[PDB]
C-alpha cells in the first residue's frame, strides 16, 4: 500500500519531469514579483525573436521532441517527426499539444532564436553547436550554423537550457 | 507536356469516388500551403513545369528567364505556368515545398517513401549530394514516360 | 436562428456560425421527419 | 454583416444547396444528439442500481431490512478539429472572368467563390461519412496512408471489444459458410433486456448481390436475403431488421441495434462543415479560404456489433 | 517515455486494486442487465441487511482497511485503526472515505451480516472463521462467533469476497 504509493510518486515524477506543462498541484503561492530572470523554464514556448512571417508546420510525432531538432520518418499511417540530428536534420520543434500529440516544427530553411535542449552544461558562449541523434545541441562536422548566444542553464538534472540563434545550413 | 490536357476529352467526369483522385499532371501548386510562402514569376524558357529551374541569360537585350534544370544551378522549383502569358511560378530554393514532381524514368520502381533525392541536368528528380529533397510516396505514372512523386524540397545541403 | 429564415439577418460571424448549426439541426430533423424504410 | 461580408453572404445562399450526409440513414432519429464543442473530450456518467440480498418479509415487528446498492461508470470521448483550405477568384475579378456560359479561368483551375466552397464541402462530407462508418481518415483508395487519430475516437468497424468473425479465403463464394459465421457471431452478440429492438445491416455492393440470390439442390421463393432477416429476428424478439448497401464497405458486414440505450451517436454541433472567417487576400485575383470540421462522438456498449470480414486473398 | 508511461500504468493499476470504487475512464458502456449476481463486487459498500439501530464510528485509520477487521492502535495524534485480529479485534470496517481518509466502523458489540476480505479460497459454508493478523477471515481457538454464509468469490488476483454474519464473542 504505502510502497504501492511512493513508486506510483517515483513513476509520477519521472513521467512529468518529461512534460512541458507538467500539472503539478501547490499546496501555496510562489513569489515571481520580480520581473527578470523569469524566461528560464521548460514551459517557455515559441522562441525569444518571432517573425510575423514565419512558416510553421504541424506533424504527429514519436517520443518527446520538446525543444529538439526533428527529423523525417516515414512508416500504414502518415510520416512523424522524431527527435534526431545529422544530417537527417529536418527541423525543430517548438511547440507540443499533448492531447492531439501534435508537435510544431520550424522548417530548417527558416532561422530561428530561441532556448534549446544541450547535451550538458560544457556550453558558453559565442560557439559553434551541433545538433547530435538525440535531437540535443551539443559543443563542436557541422552541417549547419548554430551559434549559443547565452550560457547553459540547469533546471533539473538533465534539463539544460541553451539560447542559440539556427540560420540554416553551412557548405 | 502541359498544364492542361491539348486534346478534349470525348466522357464526363464520374465524381462519385474521393480517394485517389488529385494524381492528375493538372494538380498545381504544393499540398499543403502556407500562407506566408514567397512566390515569384518569370519567363520561361520551353516548359519547365512541375520541374526545378534555373536563371538562363541571353545576350542582352531581354531579360532572364527560366529553365528547367538542376545541379549546381537550381534557383528553385517551379509550379505553376499560365500557358497565355508565359509565366512560370517558381517557388524560390529559400523556401520550404511540398509537393508532386517529375521523377526520372529510370529506376522508378526503386524510389520509396524516404528516399533521399536530388535534381539532374534536366530538372527530373532522382534517387541520389546538395539538396535536400526526401520523396513521400512512390511513383505514380500518368504517362509512358511521365513519372510523378510526392517529394519535399527543404534546401540545400552541406 | 436558421439560414432558412429570409427575415433572419445574422450581426456578427458568431451569429452566422450559430445559424450555420441550427440550420444543419433543421435539416437533419426534416431529413427524419420524411424517413422511410 | 452581410452587407460587409460578401464570403459570408455567399456561403448562405450557397448552404441550401448541399446534399444531406448518407449516415443519416444508418442511425434512429433518437440515437443522434448534438454537443457544444469544437475540440476536447467529454464525460457521461451512468448509473445503475443492484440487489444486495432477497427482500424481507414486513410480519410484526422487524427493523432489519435489505439493501438496494448502487453503482456508476464514466466513458470519456475524444473529439477533433481539422482544417481545409482551397483557393478561389476574388469577388472584384469575377467580372474579369465571366463568360456567356460560366465563370471561371478553365485553363488554370479557378473558381468562383460559390461554386468553390459547393465542390468543397460536399468532399468534406464524404470524408465525414467515411470516418463515421469506418472509424479511419485516408484518402487512398488502399486505404493506407492514414492519418493518427485520437484514442477514444472509434468508428462503427473498428470499435474495440466486440464480435468479430472471418470467413476463410477458400469459402468466399460459398454462401452457406458465409451464413455459418454470421449465426455464430449472432448467437455471442450480448443485448440483455435490450433485445427488442430493431436491427439494421449494412453490406458492402458485392456481398449485396450474392444475397439476392435464391435460397439454397435448390429452392424457391426465397432469397438469402430473407433467410438473414429470419435470422436476425430470431435474435431481436422479431423486431423490424433493415438492410443498407454502402460502396464504403468492402466484403464485411455489419450488424448493429438501433437502440440508443446500445449504442448512442453523440457528434459536435459543428462537426459539419463550417466556413472560416480568416480570408487570405493579395494584390492578384487569387483568394484563399479555409473549411472547420469536427470529428468525434460515438458510443456503444460491450459486445454489441458484429463485425463479419470475408478474406478475399 | 513509453516505457515510462507503461510503467506509470503498472502503479496506477496495483494502487487502484487496493482501492474501494477507482475511478477509471473506459471507452466503452459495460452492460450488465442480469440482475443476479450484480451484487458481488469490491464497491459495494455497507451490509446486505442493514438495521435503522446500528452504530456506527468513524475513525482515522492507517493502511487499508476496508472490508477487514478492525483495531485500536495509540501512537502527538490521536489513536487511529490499522487492519488486523486476533485478540486486539475492535470491530468490522464496513466504509470508507479516502478523501477525509476517514473509515466508517461497526463496533464488535454490534452484529453484522456482509461481504468481507477471506484469505483464501478454501472457505465453505457453515465454516468456523478467524480474523487473522491481517484482518482477513480464514478457515479455524475463535475469541469471536462468525460463520460464513456462502463460499469464497474470486474478483482480483487476490481479492476473496464471502458473505459472513459476525454476532459477538465466544466464551
Amino acid at each position: 500500500t504505502t510502497q504501492l504509493v511512493k513508486e506510483y510518486q517515483e513513476k509520477r515524477s519521472k513521467l512529468e519531469k518529461f512534460m512541458k506543462n507538467p500539472q503539478h498541484d501547490a499546496s501555496l503561492l510562489s513569489n515571481s514579483n520580480e520581473f527578470r530572470d523569469k524566461n528560464v523554464e521548460f514551459f517557455a514556448s515559441g522562441g525569444t525573436r518571432t517573425s510575423k512571417f514565419d512558416k510553421l508546420e504541424n506533424h504527429p510525432f514519436l517520443g518527446y521532441p520538446y525543444k529538439r531538432g526533428v527529423k523525417r520518418v516515414i512508416q500504414h499511417y502518415e510520416p512523424h517527426v522524431e527527435a534526431g540530428g545529422g544530417e537527417d536534420l529536418y527541423g525543430i520543434c517548438i511547440d507540443i499539444d499533448e492531447f492531439s500529440k501534435t508537435a510544431t516544427i520550424v522548417p530548417i530553411t527558416n532561422n530561428f532564436e530561441g532556448y534549446l535542449v544541450a547535451k550538458d552544461s560544457t556550453v558558453k558562449v559565442k560557439d559553434k553547436l551541433i545538433f547530435n541523434k538525440d535531437g540535443a545541441l551539443e559543443k563542436v562536422k557541422a552541417t549547419i550554423n548554430a551559434t549559443a548566444l547565452t550560457d547553459a542553464k540547469q533546471i533539473s538534472n538533465e534539463v539544460y537550457l541553451v539560447k542559440v540563434a539556427v540560420f540554416g545550413n553551412k557548405a | 507536356l502541359m498544364k492542361n490536357p491539348q486534346q478534349d476529352s470525348g466522357l464526363l467526369s464520374n465524381s462519385i469516388d474521393f480517394r485517389d483522385q488529385n494524381l492528375i499532371f493538372s494538380n498545381s501548386g504544393g499540398v499543403c500551403t502556407s500562407s506566408k510562402d514567397k512566390i515569384e514569376n518569370y519567363p520561361a524558357k520551353g516548359y519547365p513545369y512541375k520541374r526545378g529551374v534555373k536563371l538562363s541569360f541571353g545576350d542582352g537585350t531581354t531579360e532572364l528567364e527560366v529553365e528547367a534544370g538542376g545541379g549546381d544551378d537550381l534557383y528553385g522549383v517551379c509550379s505553376d505556368i499560365d500557358e497565355f502569358s508565359g509565366m512560370a511560378t517558381v517557388i524560390p530554393i529559400t523556401n520550404n515545398f511540398t509537393g508532386y514532381l517529375t521523377l526520372k524514368k529510370d529506376g522508378q520502381n526503386g524510389v520509396n517513401p524516404g528516399d533521399k533525392l536530388n535534381f539532374n541536368q534536366h530538372g527530373e528528380l532522382e534517387k541520389v549530394k546538395s539538396v535536400n529533397a526526401i520523396a513521400l510516396s512512390k511513383a505514380h505514372k500518368l504517362t509512358e514516360d511521365l513519372f510523378i512523386v510526392l517529394a519535399s524540397v527543404f534546401g540545400n545541403r552541406a | 436562428a436558421s439560414l432558412l429564415d429570409s427575415n433572419f439577418v445574422p450581426i456578427n460571424f458568431t451569429e452566422f456560425v450559430q445559424a450555420i448549426s441550427n440550420t444543419y439541426k433543421q435539416r437533419r430533423i426534416q431529413f427524419y421527419e420524411n424517413l422511410k424504410r | 454583416l452581410f452587407d460587409e461580408n460578401y464570403y459570408a453572404k455567399a456561403v448562405a445562399n450557397i448552404i441550401g444547396e448541399v446534399k444531406d450526409p448518407i449516415m443519416y440513414k444508418w442511425f434512429s432519429p433518437d440515437q443522434i444528439e448534438d454537443v457544444d464543442l469544437q475540440m476536447g473530450y467529454q464525460k457521461t456518467v451512468k448509473w445503475d442500481a443492484f440487489l444486495n440480498a432477497n427482500p424481507t418479509t414486513i410480519a410484526n415487528e422487524v427493523n432489519t431490512i435489505s439493501t438496494i446498492g448502487f453503482s456508476s461508470e464514466v466513458v470519456r470521448l475524444n473529439y477533433l478539429k481539422l482544417q481545409y483550405k482551397f483557393r478561389h477568384l476574388k469577388q472584384t475579378s469575377e467580372k474579369f472572368y465571366t463568360s456567356d456560359s460560366y465563370i471561371g479561368d478553365i485553363n488554370n483551375n479557378l473558381l468562383p467563390f460559390a461554386q468553390a466552397y459547393k465542390l468543397a464541402s460536399s468532399e468534406i462530407i464524404k470524408l465525414i461519412n467515411h470516418f463515421v462508418l469506418t472509424g479511419t481518415v485516408s484518402i487512398q483508395k488502399d486505404g493506407k496512408n492514414q492519418k493518427r487519430l485520437l484514442p477514444n475516437m472509434y468508428g462503427l468497424l473498428n470499435m474495440p471489444e466486440q464480435i468479430k468473425e472471418e470467413v476463410a479465403s477458400g469459402d468466399k463464394d460459398k454462401m452457406d459458410k458465409i451464413f455459418e459465421k454470421i449465426e455464430a457471431g449472432l448467437s455471442k452478440l450480448e443485448l440483455g433486456d435490450e433485445f427488442s429492438t430493431p436491427m439494421m445491416v449494412i453490406v458492402d455492393p458485392a456481398t449485396s448481390l450474392k444475397l439476392v440470390k435464391p435460397y439454397a439442390a435448390a429452392s424457391s421463393c426465397e432469397k438469402w436475403e430473407d433467410v438473414l432477416i429470419q435470422t436476425i429476428k430470431a435474435i431481436n424478439n422479431r423486431e423490424d431488421v433493415y438492410i443498407e448497401t454502402s460502396n464504403l464497405l468492402k466484403h464485411k458486414i455489419l450488424i448493429y441495434p438501433l437502440n440508443s440505450e446500445l449504442i448512442k451517436f453523440k457528434p459536435s454541433k459543428y462537426m459539419l462543415p463550417t466556413p472560416n472567417e480568416q480570408v487570405d487576400k493579395d494584390s492578384t485575383d487569387v483568394a484563399h479560404s479555409y473549411i472547420d470540421f469536427v470529428l468525434g462522438g460515438l458510443l456503444a456498449t460491450r459486445k454489441t456489433i458484429l463485425q463479419v470480414n470475408i478474406k478475399q486473398s
